[PDB]
């Protein structure tokens, strides 16, 4: 499966 | 000088939580490109100016066959634009989601090209930090094209460290999930996660809740299918070692440790960078506007000096 993954930045 | 009206906006290729990528055609040349459009107001409000300038600088100053090349970098009164070479073959994510799993030889081909690209980046003192299937594209010939340099960090030579808590949740290295600083070895963990997905058909660690996922990355041990070759199990166990110092590629020689691993014994590293190896899959695109390797969720969507960003306004010589 696995859905779309998005990035982040603190 | 390059402007917004010099291009024909055809269709949406991808969308992030910050910006969008549209397939464009340059009016004067008739050539097709992928334009990453970022909104200035969102970037300034989230204090992400430094990362966006770095994305531009890395795209401008890098030259490698497995890295997406930049044609133009320009800006308007409210938008920032990157005119990159178009990767007709789509994301590795599209292909893997369809095929469920790749053979070890197919994974070796893609892995070798990513290692070559990461070696080049590390030699130019750049750490990528966002290795993922959505960022690994295929060109019209079937070769890897790493895109999205949004979380890159420049000036990181040898054992130099970084402090920003960033990346993609499912791909984060255990050391990034700890306090203080981390080194360049985070890119090898990322390589490990994509190689695992390609050969085992799933992420090594997964949970919909990020808090539980972070516990898995830090505490859970990796499992391998019984049928996976010993050389593949060894590559994955090495790249996915939790301690960066014990990780394959985590030592002073960096990429050399990965390149010399037995899984890559049949690989000639000069043949890889010179594109002499035959791709195991060639994208079956009929035209330059054929987006069959991009998700319908994106392609079916209809598209409609104090704020001056430094180190932009570029035009390629080659
Ligand atoms: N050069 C390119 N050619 C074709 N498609 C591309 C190209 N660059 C990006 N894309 C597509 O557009 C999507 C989003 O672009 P990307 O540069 O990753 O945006 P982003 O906002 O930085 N994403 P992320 O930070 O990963 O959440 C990618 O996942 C690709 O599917
Ligand atoms: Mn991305
Ligand atoms: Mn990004």
């Amino acid at each position: 499966g696995r859905p779309r993954t998005t990035s982040f930045a603190e | 000088k390059v402007t917004m009206n010099d291009f024909d906006y055809l269709k949406l290729l991808g969308k992030g939580t910050f910006g969008k990528v549209i397939l464009v055609r340059e009016k004067a040349t008739g050539r097709y490109y992928a334009m990453k459009i970022l909104r200035k107001e969102v970037i300034i409000a989230k204090d992400e100016v430094a990362h966006t300038v770095t994305e531009s600088r890395v795209l401008q100053n890098t030259r490698h066959p497995f890295l997406t090349a930049l044609k133009y970098a320009f800006q308007t009164h409210d938008r920032l634009c990157f005119v990159m070479e178009y990767a007709n073959g789509g994301e590795l994510f599209f292909h893997l989601s369809r095929e469920r799993v790749f053979t070890e030889e197919r994974a070796r081909f893609y892995g070798a090209e990513i290692v070559s690209a990461l070696e080049y980046l590390h030699s130019r003192d750049v750490v990528y930090r966002d290795i993922k299937l959505e960022n690994l594209m295929l060109d019209k010939d079937g070769h890897i094209k790493i895109t999205d340099f949004g979380l890159c960090k420049e000036g990181i030579s040898d054992g130099a460290t970084m402090k920003t808590f960033c990346g993609t949740p499912e791909y984060l290295a255990p050391e990034v999930l700890e306090d203080n600083d981390y080194g360049r070895a985070v890119d090898w963990w990322g390589l490990g996660v994509v190689m695992y997905e390609m050969m085992c058909g799933r992420l090594p660690f997964y949970n919909q809740d990020h808090e539980r996922l972070f516990e898995l990355i830090l505490m859970e041990e990796i499992r391998f299918p019984r049928t996976l070759s010993p050389e593949a199990k060894s590559l994955l166990a090495g790249l996915l070692k939790k301690d960066p110092k014990q990780r394959l590629g985590g030592g002073p020689s960096d990429a050399k440790e990965v390149m010399e691993h037995r899984f890559f014994l049949s690989i000639n590293w000069q043949d890889v960078v010179q594109k002499k190896l035959l791709p195991p899959f060639k994208p079956q695109v009929t035209s330059e506007v054929d987006t069959r390797y991009f998700d319908d969720e994106f392609t079916a969507q209809s598209i409609t000096q104090r704020t001056h960003f430094p180190q932009f306004d570029y035009s390629a010589s080659i």
